[PDB]
């Protein structure tokens, strides 16, 4: 453990998990050109 | 009535409250004052019955008092805590950026024992952090929370289980102290009872009590009454004492040589010494409750005895062979049954007084653990008090607490319910209690103890539902640490006036009624038969000589935020609980209005807050100002009180103050003289009152939608204004010194128009983005400048400056105008940390208006969305040309449950009407029961409906029937509460009549502006070369294994490559794509993400040999570049 | 499982003496950075110390 009794990261530790190495950053990544906002609805609009 | 400056709100409640709303913050202030030790703390539990009353810091330091080393030739005390003047007021500290603190003064005297020469000395131990008058806590000039915790108290617990493999049962009791070693006893299939001491293996308890001293005829004559006792002994195989206690050793301690001595020593460490065992005072008295022992002594000792062993050793027994009674020797008979630990009997109360003494408690034994290291280092006759004591971590574990500990929360500042319900929180999360995924569903259900003391309705809805909660109203907290809660003792069906606090094992016992049952003028009760709760929540019906226990009020088991639900009977259990947790979210407007139709909690819920201004003393007023109220007095003594201005909250709203009073009027002690954030006339006033009409609209109300009448834009009805806060401090490089200044070597020359001459903006100025708000700039170094540039800049003669700009700008997306300017210099001699030497904050102020995506609610947990804003000409109206300000639609109520809405616009509209009941012929039938204020109100008034005793449908509907025309003598609302409404975009009115009324809405605190991100490149991660993520960060959206799972089942390969390489990871990809972009060529191939670059890496550290092969079946390297 | 695993070693061309080590590969600093965070503050990656 290092300070404030936190053990600390090892190699091992940086494959698995959820928050690992290939789940987190392998199968599913952060990208650009992507926005994110609130939906309305739009009665008028038509299906595409 | 209670309240000297009141206005008036006519109450349908028909039952009179015996016991008025106790102190709202008490359960914080109470805490604090007991630990501190002020002298109110000790008047009252003088007159509640005492021995000699100790606070927490008298306590950890009597517990602590002698500190003899090993020889016992020296020893340390500290005696007499006494606290000085705060060092600041609350104002100064929040400026400032300081800590609200108090000197703190402990008096330690140092004896030798073989001189018999004795030193006392005045020691100061540093500045105690002091709670403010409003239950909070100014820690580096923010105001923080410590939220109650709820743990299992210790104690001994009894439990029993059904095997699945024998199908018999099996019992268990486990010992749980505060800072101990662990004890269980079990039953198991071979009826063999077995014991683990700490966490060890299973031994029979024959061996433990024969360790203890007995013998095989002590076990025989004391479990005598017993079979599986004497089973056990009979296959003990281990005869005497000298040998269990060698076994004990043996299993408790591998690989340590035993003698003697060494096993007892271990035994009393373990159990029977106040140095590692502590079985604290509510522990204590736990176990003496339970076992029926030491029943009159007070509570002095605090550890295990063979007593407490034994008798849980027999109480196990006789447990599991089905006795329903046991008497202990020398003890009073007690109850043989199991224990629930969900109980509010069994889970206690660790307020924020219990906590900061247990942070002090560490820091005093980290203390103890230095002076006694230095003791015998240092030469005797030199020893002074104040060369041993390193007060350092006492004062570091208390800023560990205030800074890191998670029950020291910042305070939710969104308007003063939310502050309010902070803090009467109770949370089950933190050091020493449960986890948010190790909680099954057990401990998050409503157990029929809490009535009373903790709200069923008011929780989270996400993953913390259940364990966090909120204070009833009545409820008080036992000094053990228990809730309590209280009840009118009634006797031969009379009910007195006598109010007794009630815990859950208190209430187990007795039979108590409910607070609307009917009784005479006297007490007795006019009908026989009565719903009462029994033990086990078990609602029954009895007569009338069974009750010995009633309810005070009606709304006994809600909390603050429930009880200003109006008809809350009338809405599901879930809308009710999004209803509280909504009304908690409102924003605080420009302009403040009470709703027409409330339940009372509003000026005891805004007091209490104490967002509101009251005044101290009676008298009159002098002078009173947009920022100061000037109050005489008949003692002739001038009151002055400071009113906060446009003055931004924790979390971003407007908190202004403004007076209510004028020059000359003669105010009372208690009256509120100037309102608050969400307060109007010292009521709580968090929305506004809207004409809404329930029926569906073109599909613009569709799918929980709302449609806004644009009246609200420009009267600013919906307005409220937000506060952001930009701080930049200069500091000190290694390669020079930062300077604030308006130079900002390459830019134009518009942008430094709004700066003054130090740089920074003028307050006024309106700010966009991308906006400078203070001109920094930081020392560059040396760097090879590019041909190209050093040839343009020969060009044009802009000489290249050693000096990069790093101004502070506006964010991406914000707005508003400048109001203040604060600055700190270190040659002012100002508090600034080490290495900074100027510190510059700046405040943009933005008046939002309503807009589509903006988050509407209600207090019966209707919420949506704004989809359309349509002119006031195209809104229906009724036949006078009123048109109306909210469509909500009718496909959203019935499937809800949540029809009190619709009860409440009912009523709304009788409350902006006025009323006159027609009493000619006598009192109408329906009307019997109105009190005879309301039979007539004029128009405007005020309702109130409390929460479970208010109008009913019948009174409704006679409401309804009964209201006045308009200023043209005509009814727009029928009794049935529908209208005609006319279309306004087409002029013929609608073929049906349409439910109208006032509805109060709330605007949420989740609006667009803060909602919309967007991004085409940004700032990228370091290890994986990946985009960044937040709104904050201008980062990028996640594209997780769910998205790609879709693209795969599309079968669109090609968006998804790209997604994955050259939008996230590919770092030439990046720049080639948007090259190719600009110059409007085809998108390149992509390549290789960096990610799997960074797996290869970590995968050869490992001692792995991982490589890429090639058709041939050659070695592909990755030391491309 | 003992044939299992002796067969695991005897079919592949390696040896078991790769279980014992003789070096400690050490990763690229770059993916145990030491960078600076504003203010002068350093950080690091668990994996230096």
């Amino acid at each position: 453990t290092g300070p404030g009794n936190r053990p600390l990261k090892s190699l091992s530790d940086l494959l698995k998990g959820k928050q690992g190495r290939f789940r987190q950053n392998l199968l599913g990544k952060r990208v650009d050109y992507s926005g994110r906002s609130v939906i309305v609805v739009g009665p008028q609009l038509k299906l595409h | 009535n209670s309240v000297p400056g009141a206005p008036n709100r006519v109450s349908f409640a028909k039952l009179r409250e015996p016991l008025e709303v106790p102190g709202l913050l008490d359960v914080q202030t109470d805490s604090f004052e007991w630990l501190v030790g002020s002298d109110r703390w000790r008047q009252a539990a003088i007159d509640r019955g005492e021995e000699n009353p100790v606070g927490g810091l008298e306590e950890v330091l009597a517990e602590l008092s002698p500190i003899e080393d090993f020889s016992g030739s020296m020893s340390l005390s500290f005696s007499d805590p006494r606290f000085d003047e705060v060092k600041a007021s609350v104002d100064e500290c929040k400026d400032k950026d300081m800590t609200y603190a108090a000197p703190l003064f402990v008096t330690a005297e140092f004896i030798n024992n073989n001189t018999g020469e004795i030193k006392s000395q005045t020691v100061f131990m540093g500045d105690f952090p002091m709670m403010t008058e409003k239950g909070t806590f100014i820690i580096n000039g923010t105001e923080r929370v410590v939220v109650s915790q709820l743990v299992r108290s210790p104690g001994v617990y009894f439990d029993e289980t059904i095997d699945k493999s024998t199908e018999k049962t099996l019992h268990s009791v486990k010992v749980i102290p505060g800072r101990g070693a662990w004890l269980e006893f079990d039953v198991d299939k071979r009826d063999t009872v077995g014991v683990r001491i700490d966490r060890k293996r299973r031994q029979p308890v024959t061996v433990l009590l024969k360790a203890l001293g007995w013998t095989n005829e002590q076990i025989v004559e004391r479990f005598g009454f017993s079979e599986i006792m004497m089973g056990t002994l009979e296959k003990d195989t281990t005869s005497g004492t000298d040998e269990a206690l060698l076994d004990i050793y043996r299993k408790l301690r591998p690989g340590e040589p035993p003698t003697k001595e060494s096993a007892q020593t271990l035994l009393e460490n373990l159990f029977f010494k106040e140095k590692r065992y502590d079985l604290a005072r509510v522990g204590r008295y736990k176990v003496n409750k339970k076992l029926g022992l030491n029943a009159g002594k007070p509570i002095t000792s605090s550890t295990l005895t063979e007593e407490d062993v034994v008798a849980t050793i027999e109480y196990l027994v006789r447990l599991h062979e089905g006795q329903t009674s046991m008497t202990v020797p020398g003890g009073v008979e007690v109850p043989v049954e199991v224990d629930d630990i969900d109980h509010f009997g069994n889970r206690r109360l660790r307020t924020v007084g219990e906590l900061i003494q247990n942070q002090i408690r560490v820091g005093l034994s980290r203390m103890e653990r230095v002076v006694r290291e230095r003791m015998t280092t240092q030469d005797v006759e030199a020893i002074t008090p104040q060369t041993l004591i390193n007060i350092r971590p006492v004062v570091a574990a208390i800023k560990e607490f205030f800074g890191t500990s998670q029950l020291s929360q910042f305070m939710d500042q969104n308007n003063p319910l939310s502050g309010l319900t902070h803090k009467r929180r109770l949370s089950a999360l933190g050091p020493g209690g449960l986890s948010r995924e190790r909680a099954g569903l057990e401990v998050r259900d409503v157990h029929p103890s809490h009535y009373g003391r903790m709200c069923p309705i008011e929780t989270p809805e996400g993953p913390n539902i259940g364990l966090i909660g909120s204070l009833s109203v009545y409820a008080r907290v036992n000094p053990f640490g228990f809730i309590e809660t209280p009840y009118r003792k009634v006797e031969n069906g009379v009910v007195t006036d006598q109010i007794d606090y009630l815990t859950a094992d208190e209430e187990d016992r007795h039979v108590v009624a409910q607070a609307n049952s009917p009784t005479d003028e006297n007490g007795r009760f006019t009908e026989d038969r009565v719903m009462v709760r029994k033990k086990g929540g078990e609602v029954e019906f009895v007569s009338a000589d069974q009750v010995d226990y009633m309810d005070v009020s009606p709304r006994q088991m809600v909390s603050v935020a429930t009880a200003m639900i109006p008809f809350l009977e009338h809405d599901d259990a879930n809308r009710a609980l999004m209803g509280a947790n909504m009304q908690r979210q409102a924003v605080p407007l420009v302009r403040s209005e009470a709703p027409l139709v409330g339940t009372g909690m509003e000026l005891r819920a805004a007091i209490d807050a104490g967002d509101v201004v009251v005044a101290d003393k009676t008298g009159v007023i002098e002078e009173v100002s947009a920022d100061y109220i000037t109050v005489m007095a008949d003692d002739g003594t001038r009151q002055s009180y400071r009113l906060r201005k446009f003055a931004r909250s924790n979390h971003g709203t407007c908190a202004n103050q403004r007076p209510i009073v004028d020059a000359g009027q003669r105010v009372e002690a208690g009256q509120v003289i100037a309102d608050g954030p969400c307060t109007q006339n010292g009521e709580m006033a968090l929305g506004k009152n809207l004409l809404v009409a329930i029926m569906p609209w073109e599909g613009h109300n569709y799918e929980d939608a709302i449609i806004l009448s644009n009246r609200l834009v420009e009267e600013d009805v919906l307005t409220s204004i937000h506060i952001e806060e930009h701080e930049i401090d200069a500091r000190d490089t290694k390669l020079g010194a930062e300077e604030i200044t308006r130079d900002i070597p390459n830019v134009s020359d518009e942008v430094l128009a709004d700066l003054d001459e130090r740089g920074i903006v003028r307050i006024g100025a309106e700010v966009r983005d991308g906006d400078i708000l203070v001109g920094k700039v930081t020392p560059k170094g040396e760097t090879e400048l590019t041909p190209e540039e050093r040839l343009l800049r020969a060009i044009f003669g802009e000489k290249a400056r050693e000096v990069r700009d790093t101004s502070l700008k506006v964010p991406h997306g914000e707005s508003g105008k400048v109001i203040g300017i604060r600055v700190f210099s270190r040659e002012d001699d100002d508090e600034l940390p080490a290495g900074v030497n100027e510190l510059v904050r700046v405040y943009v102020a933005q008046k939002r208006k309503i807009s589509d995506g903006d988050k509407l609610a209600g207090r019966h947990g209707n919420k949506g969305v704004i989809g359309k804003i349509l002119p006031v000409e195209d809104m229906p109206f009724l036949p006078d040309g009123t048109p109306v300000d909210i469509i909500l639609n009718t496909h959203g109520v019935p499937r809800r449950m949540n029809i009190g809405q619709i009860l409440e616009t009912h009523l709304g509209w009788v409350a902006k009407a006025g009323w006159n009941i027609d009493v000619a012929a006598g009192v109408p039938d329906w009307a019997s029961k109105l009190p005879e204020e309301l039979y007539s109100a004029p128009a405007d008034s005020t309702v109130a409906t409390p929460v479970f005793d208010g109008a009913q449908e019948g009174e409704l509907a006679g409401l309804l029937g009964s209201t006045l025309p308009n200023r043209d003598g005509e009814v727009m609302v029928d009794a049935d509460g529908k209208s005609t409404l006319f279309d306004g975009r087409s002029g013929e009115p609608f073929p049906y009549p349409v439910t109208v009324g006032y509805m109060y809405i709330l605007k949420l605190h989740h609006l667009v502006d803060d909602k919309i991100h967007a991004r085409s490149t940004g700032p990228y991660s370091m290890i994986t070369q990946q985009p960044l993520g937040g709104k904050a960060q201008f980062g990028g959206q996640r594209f997780g294994e769910m998205e790609c799972w879709a693209m795969q089942a599309y079968g669109a390969a090609y968006t998804l490559q790209e997604l994955l390489t050259i939008k996230s990871d590919d770092t030439v990809g990046r720049v080639k794509v948007y090259e190719a972009i600009v110059k409007g060529e085809n998108i390149p191939e992509p390549g290789i993400p960096e990610s799997f670059k960074v797996l290869l890496k970590e995968l050869q550290s490992l001692c792995l040999n991982v490589e890429v092969l090639s058709s041939d079946g050659a070695a592909i390297e990755m030391r491309d570049g | 499982k003992r044939l299992k695993v002796v067969a695991a070693f005897q079919q592949s061309g390696n040896s078991p003496m790769g279980m014992v080590l003789d070096a400690v590969p050490v990763i690229p600093p770059e993916l145990r950075p030491m960078v600076q965070l504003d203010g002068g503050r350093f950080a690091t990656s668990d994996l230096n110390d």
